[PDB]
RNA sequence: GAAUGUUACCGCAAUAGUAAUUGAACUUAGUACGAGAGGAACAGUUCAUUCGGAUAAUUGGUUUUUGCGGCUGUCUGAUCA
RNA sequence: GUGAACAGCCUCUAGUUGAUAGAAUAAUGUAGAUAAGGGAAGUCGGCAAAAUAGAUCCGUAACUUCGGGAUAAGGAUUGGC
């Protein structure tokens, strides 16, 4: 279920990590506390790989992938690609992408079935993403936010968007993604939901600054806790009204 | 190690040598030495410079298309790095050098 | 007047006087503390600065932002052919400093050291150490008596060694002679080791190894008379000031009526003895090991010699020592390699290096190729080829 | 590094002395930022404080929205335009120097960053990387 | 400001403050001047000394004035607490005296500087400087009592509780020793004396707890007696005004046992008397020490008082005991529900759906079979964190990334990629089935050789 | 900050020296001695 | 730089000067401490401001290498030069 | 000849080789230059350098004594066959 975790002293879990339904990536910065924090929830069930992208700890924003495959920017060295492939099973596709944009994690927000991309993403990159991830691709922006990969979080169970998302925009995007969406905040009101936390079909990790109401909202929307597929969110309505 | 072919003269750009230029369009251009960078600053056309490999390619010198040149494709596939495959790749490179 | 503004002074007052070094070969001021428990070993070595080169290595340094990354940094290549011990010096501790008791030569001095004792070598009759060598006559009691005297009273033992200049591509034929202190207990064992090493050669691999921290001492680059502006970094005057602008404008005051020694005036710059410590050794290449410049990654049959040879240096053919950073002294200058004088195993030194690739492209101009084969492959056949 | 910055920063060429003007790289509406001071700068006689890629500086909006005028706000440099030695073994520079206005905690004001973002700045500022669509 | 004004700068007494200022002026400023110096130099020196002394005194007074909370127009609850504790009249008088002393020092310094600017001799300038210093010293000495009082009130206010009136909070009321402190200790983690003597808590105690992911804070008070408020102690007035000002929902505690020798009739009379304060608080009655009374075994005549208390619309009776703390949870839940309902009602004065536009959640079998990690289990996982700890901890242990990464055979796991071979790096040529392409190239070479291509 | 003449830092460095720091130098010297003996054995 | 039999090599050191300075990133930490707000410290690590000593590995700058190529006027009859 | 030009430079008739020289190119100067990023943040003070400089074409404001401003300003080209 939802678990609170922090980097060295940063609450942006998604910046320094990328968690999928079959593999997880963490930065090599400082120590293994982040690696041990991820292990405490996933253990040895799925591979956990220490890897860097372009010699930086921001691999989470630089890379985007799902259970079917992983995508890395052109700036990634061949050594990092080989290490990632060897640390990952052959069932996970890995391929480099060549385009003007490089922040794949911020440019692409996707799950195992549907993917959102930057409106200006080129045709070749869109086709490559579709082929690699086996997911539908749609040109969309979250209530005018062009960085779909940073201001939104998506998973097969549900998705989360920044609070400024209009109700009509939320309704349209939920129907397009075929998953429920809720407007909320992470890391004590931080608007970058896609960078402040990572989530999959069975695990969610967020910054320590995430207040109890935010954690409960995340649990309800992403359907982590048993017998809580947003059902308990109805009870959270009164709590949100009192707090808001 | 990702030794690059010079954007101007296609010559190898070893680590610690040359300058890299990043355009507002996110286009990365690597210049092996000051000559190529300064020529690019002056917007000189490499295809019209007799000392640039790009000009020679179109001029019919140092044939641009050959079977051997297909082995040097900048692949994006992370091959599983098999030791036997590694040795075969070294042998293939050694043979391809002589063939080319 | 309190100057209205506090700022650091220009230059280091501890390095004065800023005068030329006594000799081209700087003499070591101190040697590592003798560890009586450790075996006998050479505490230093003499080499020649061959040049510099670029090295890229995957850095293993936990806690650093460059962990598991290939950081490019400069290294210095020093030509260090095997050295030969040709004598030993015994010192006795006196109330007025260490005093030399006696010295013994190994019955046979090479022509290189013979040249060192004469200025007009060709004119000289070459009446070399022959007379003292005759002390090794049938009985040879004199040599044994001197050795026993050294054993009885000498507190520390220093061996006399000279670099094989003929093995160096230097144009000169005269070699350099200097003393090196011997470490280890059983001072009798020190002189026994020296005697067993008489006329024998010692390689750098038996003194330094990879990852070992060493201190280099040598005479710095000379530049002759230099203005105070660059000799001390003095601020330049605005423009066209009377009596010039590249000088200290105020030299004194009403009291004292004398120029202070710390006013940092102009004078000779460079050619001063300097001590640099904590130089990490990256590569120890054997003279007879082909492909000295080949790492576990490159594995190409190429030596460390840059294409066309080192600038203002030769075609190194023997053992050499590679150390990170830079060392004072110009190419062709003799540089002495000295131990750290202390336990310098800080994680910076304890970490093991692993060179990913070694730069061997021409330092003469903007060299783009590492070996002539690569140049031929890229440029292809030329008019003169066929 | 200072507050907001994460981890240590290796020294790079200082191409933005005090009083320099750099184009705004965020959609907050500002056009260019006039640097008046550099956070974490050194103290030395006659030495003008200078910024670099990834450094946090205080700058005023010389042009742009009237609301942003006459007030100095912290900013983070995303481009330098002065060649700096990358540890990878390459000297690189950007076409034009630019910066993004940020709060003392390093949070981004604009929802998007235009143009390439320096690798050092993106690594040193998680929020900048999250708000950066193009890195290098 | 509000919320624990702990950062007030400490203020020394008049004598200590004057000594500190004089020492600072004597030390920081120069003290050597000679009659042979020009009269302008002596005048400037003495004027600078006087200005420095005046600036130091002004800075001290300004810091003291700024540090204090400015009781006026802070908040009715905090303002009333300060008035009851520090005698708001005296506190304001002392702070106004400090402000007046600051202005007097400023005027004295300015006048003496103006007078000294016309100095004609070293002795005259020295006398003028001494006169200014003596005037400042006398002004400071006149501030003896206010500074001493302000030091104590500053300490107390720094050590006072910091409750947020706008937040949802609980309040416990009743006779002393009825169990208010015990209830506060049990409901929430706090340090409060639970002794049975008359007045266990001499001031307000605060304790935080979380209900339904909402932050709540409980407030304990010394309590009040049956006095008609004509005569009352500051201790009781604190509770009275805390009840009055705070939006908190108040709980009236009662003890039916022989302890708390104000009988049940006295408790009911106190409840009726405080009823006006209970109008808008949505009050609830909590019967404490139920373990020894069990009001179900209470006389009907005595239960008549409980019924009369129940006659009030919004009151309810709850049963709890200190030893049987389980009822504390029920009381907390009831109070939180009432407060939340009231706040939701006052406030008024959503998720999206796919809509169908197959995809289902995916979980690996390993995760399903994975066992929950236990930090306190001796047999828990290796904890790669602990592995690094046993190898030197963070910053020392070197993690071998090659240990875990998967390869076809572990016998070559610790291998190295050449990455370069005389140009045309290996990674570019890395591709399976090299034999097929090599054989095709060999066939092409064989064709060319017999074709006479290479003459 | 603490200078080189800082007693606590010097004590910590001395303890580190008695730690694996001195053992590393001892191992290095032992390795060098083998090559020194080989120089004569050859 | 003469003079201490002469030249040369290797040395000891009386004496004079001296130096390094400060900040931050993890770990320990969201732990002691707290009702909550918040927030410790030592040991091991890693970077950084200022100052000092070196060297051009690599990059920039500098050109009388006037080294190479180009351009205006004019002259050697034209071309080359 | 070039060139608007008795503007600057080369050559033709004609007149000179006259200014003590030789060997290096240390510091500091005399005269003339180049420079990565910022572009006056230096200085009492844009002190000194720098920037546009000729020709052709578009176009040219406030004021005014209606004569002027004006080459205002602000913009595009200049080679050879
Ligand atoms: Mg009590
Ligand atoms: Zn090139």
């Amino acid at each position: 279920m939802a678990t609170r975790t922090q980097f060295e002293n940063s609450n942006e879990i998604g910046v320094f990590s990328k968690l999928t339904n079959t593999y997880c990536l963490v930065a090599v910065g400082g120590s293994e506390n982040f690696y041990s924090a991820f292990e405490a929830e996933l253990g040895d069930a799925i591979p956990i790989v220490h890897t860097t992208i372009a010699g930086t700890r921001i691999i989470g924003r630089m890379t985007a992938g799902n259970r079917r495959g992983l995508l890395v920017p052109t700036q990634t060295t061949d050594q990092e690609l080989q290490h990632l492939r060897n640390s990952l099973p052959d069932s996970v596709k890995i391929q480099r992408v060549e385009e003007r944009l490089s922040a794949l994690g911020n440019v692409i927000c996707c799950n195992d079935y549907v993917a959102l991309v930057h409106p200006d993403i080129d045709r070749e990159t869109e086709e490559l993403i579709s082929d690699v991830l086996g997911v539908e691709v749609f040109r969309q922006t979250i209530s005018g936010n062009i960085l779909v990969g940073s201001y939104c979080s998506l998973s097969n169970q549900g998705g989360l968007v920044h609070p400024q998302t209009s109700v009509q925009d939320q309704e349209e995007l939920s129907s397009l993604l075929q998953v429920p969406l809720v407007a909320g905040t992470v890391n004590r009101g931080s608007s970058v939901v896609g960078a402040g936390m990572v989530v999959n079909d069975y695990l969610a990790v967020t910054g320590l600054d995430t207040t109890a109401p935010e954690l409960s909202v995340i649990e309800s929307i992403f359907r982590l806790q048993d017998a809580q597929p947003e059902s308990i969110s109805g009870n959270l309505r009164d709590t949100l009204i009192e707090t808001y | 190690m990702r030794i690059y072919q010079c954007h101007f003269c296609s010559s190898p750009c070893y680590p610690g040598h040359g300058i890299m230029f990043v355009r507002n369009d996110a286009k990365e251009f690597r210049f092996c030495r000051s000559k190529c960078h300064k020529a690019f600053k002056q917007r000189r056309n490499p295809r019209k410079l007799k000392w640039t490999k790009a000009f020679r390619k179109a001029a019919g010198k140092e044939l641009a298309v050959d079977s051997t040149l297909t082995f040097a494709q900048r692949r994006n596939v992370p091959v599983r790095y098999n030791r036997e495959l590694v040795a075969t790749t070294l042998k293939a490179m050694a043979r391809i050098e002589e063939i080319r | 007047s309190h100057r209205k503004y506090e700022a650091p002074r220009h230059g280091h007052l501890g390095f004065l006087p800023r005068k030329r070094a006594a000799s081209i070969r700087a003499r070591v001021k101190a040697f590592p503390k003798d560890d009586r428990s450790k075996p006998v070993a050479l505490t230093s070595f003499l080499g020649y600065k061959a040049g510099m080169t670029t090295i890229v290595r995957d850095l293993d340094r936990p806690g650093s932002k460059f962990h598991k990354r290939e950081v490019v940094e400069a290294v210095t290549v020093v030509d260090t052919p095997p050295v030969v011990v040709v004598g030993v010096v015994g010192y006795v501790e006196t109330p007025r400093g260490l005093r030399s008791l006696t010295t013994v030569w190994a019955e046979h001095l090479s022509d290189e050291v013979k040249r060192r004792f004469y200025k007009n070598w060709y004119k000289s009759k070459k009446k070399a150490f022959t007379k003292y060598s005759a002390k090794y006559a049938q009985d040879g009691a004199g040599i044994e008596r001197e050795l026993a005297r050294i054993k009885k009273y000498a507190s520390v033992v220093r061996v006399l060694v000279h670099t094989q200049i003929r093995k160096t591509p230097l144009a000169q034929k005269k070699a350099h002679l200097a003393e090196i202190q011997l470490n280890g207990g059983s001072i009798s064992e020190k002189v026994d080791w020296a005697r067993e090493h008489f006329e024998k050669t010692v390689a750098v691999d038996s003194v330094f190894e990879q990852n070992e921290m060493i201190d280099a001492i040598a005479v710095t680059k000379g530049h002759g008379f230099e203005g105070v502006t660059h000799r001390w970094g003095t601020k330049k005057l605005p423009r066209k000031t009377h009596r010039g602008l590249r000088k200290v404008a105020c030299i004194g005051a009403w009291h004292p009526a004398h120029v202070m020694w710390s006013v940092a005036r102009a004078g000779q710059r460079g050619y001063h003895s300097r001590t640099s410590i904590n130089h990490k050794i990256y590569r120890v290449g054997k003279g007879d090991d082909e492909a000295n410049g080949a790492t576990s990654f490159d594995r190409t049959k190429k030596t460390i010699t840059p294409m066309g040879g080192f600038v203002h240096y030769g075609e190194i053919k023997n053992d050499f020592i590679m150390v990170k950073g830079c060392i004072p002294g110009n190419r062709k200058r003799i540089v002495t390699l000295r131990k750290s004088l202390y336990t310098n195993t800080s994680r910076k030194a304890l970490e093991e290096v692993s060179l990913k690739w070694i730069d061997t492209a021409s330092k003469f101009g903007k060299g783009r190729f590492q070996t002539p084969a690569e140049k031929h492959a890229f440029m292809g056949t030329l008019k003169k080829d066929l | 590094s200072g507050n907001g910055a994460q981890g240590t920063k290796f020294r790079i060429s200082l191409g933005l002395p005090v009083g320099a003007i750099m184009n705004c790289a965020d959609n907050s509406g500002a056009r260019n930022l006039y640097i008046i001071a550099v956070k974490g700068s050194g103290s030395r006689l006659n030495r003008l404080p200078a910024a670099s890629l990834g450094d946090m500086v205080m700058a005023t909006v010389k042009k742009g929205k009237p609301e942003l005028r006459k007030k100095v706000m912290p900013a983070i440099v995303v481009r330098q335009a002065k060649s700096w030695r990358r540890r990878d073994g390459v000297f690189l520079y950007f076409e034009d120097n630019a910066g993004v206005i940020a709060n003392p905690k390093g949070e981004m004001k604009g929802s998007a960053i235009t143009g390439p973002v320096g690798k050092e700045c993106a690594d040193l500022w998680p929020r900048v990387a999250s708000n950066s669509g193009v890195v290098v | 400001m509000q919320l624990s004004w702990k950062d007030i700068p400490t203020v020394a007494p008049a004598n200590d403050l004057l000594d500190i200022v004089l020492n600072r002026t004597q030390r920081k400023t120069p003290t050597v001047i000679r009659p042979g110096f020009k009269i302008t130099r002596i005048r400037a020196f003495y004027m600078r000394k006087v200005k420095y002394t005046g600036e130091g005194f002004v800075e001290k007074f300004e810091d003291i004035l700024k540090g204090f909370p400015n009781i006026n127009d802070v908040h009715p609850f905090h303002r009333d607490l300060m008035d009851t504790l520090y005698e708001k009249n005296h506190y304001k008088i002392s702070l106004a005296a400090i402000s007046r002393a600051k202005s007097l020092v400023e005027q004295v310094a300015r006048d003496y500087v103006r007078l000294l600017k016309f100095g004609q001799s070293l002795f005259q300038c020295k006398q003028l400087k001494r006169a200014a210093l003596g005037r400042m010293a006398t002004i400071v000495k006149k501030l003896r009592d206010p500074l001493a009082y302000l030091e104590q009130v500053r300490q107390h206010i720094g050590r006072l509780p910091s409750i947020d009136p706008n937040t949802r909070t609980l309040l416990i009321c009743g006779y002393p020793n009825v169990g208010k402190s015990s209830f506060l200790r049990c409901i929430t983690k706090s340090d409060v004396d639970v002794q049975p003597y008359a007045f266990t808590t001499k001031s307000l105690y605060v304790g935080h707890f979380d209900y339904k992911y909402l932050r709540f804070q409980a407030i304990d008070t010394p309590g009040i007696l049956d006095r008609p408020t004509e005569e009352m102690n500051n201790i009781e007035m604190q509770s009275i005004y805390a009840i009055a000002h705070l939006r908190s929902c108040v709980l009236y505690f009662m003890d039916l046992s022989e302890q708390c020798g104000f009988t049940i009739e006295a408790q009911v009379k106190l409840f009726h008397s405080i009823k006006p304060l209970f109008a808008n608080k949505s009050v609830m009655v909590v019967i404490n020490k139920t373990d020894i009374i069990r009001p179900e075994d209470l006389d009907e005549e005595r239960a008549q008082l409980l019924e009369s208390v129940k006659e009030v619309p919004g009151v309810e009776i709850m049963t709890s005991s200190c030893q049987l703390e389980e009822n504390v949870m029920e009381v907390r839940n009831k109070a939180c529900e009432k407060l939340l309902a009231s706040r939701i009602e006052n406030k008024l004065k959503h998720v999206a759906q796919p809509q169908a536009r197959k995809r289902t959640p995916f979980i690996p079998e390993s995760v399903k079979n994975l066992k929950k990690y236990d930090p306190e289990d001796p047999n828990r996982r290796k904890l790669a964190r602990d592995i690094e700890a046993e190898n030197g901890g963070a910053g020392v242990f070197n993690v071998n990334l090659k240990d875990k990464y998967l390869l076809e055979d572990d016998e070559w796991k610790n291998d190295i990629m050449p990455e370069i071979l005389d140009g045309k790096n290996v990674y570019d040529f890395l591709d399976p089935e090299i034999a097929a392409k090599l054989q095709a190239l060999e066939e092409e070479e064989e064709k060319l050789e017999n074709e006479g291509f290479y003459n | 900050a603490k200078s080189l003449r800082a007693s606590s830092h010097l004590n910590a460095k001395s303890v580190k020296r008695r730690g694996v720091f001195q053992k590393a130098v001892d191992a290095r010297e032992q390795r060098i001695s083998d090559k020194l003996k080989e120089d004569l054995l050859k």
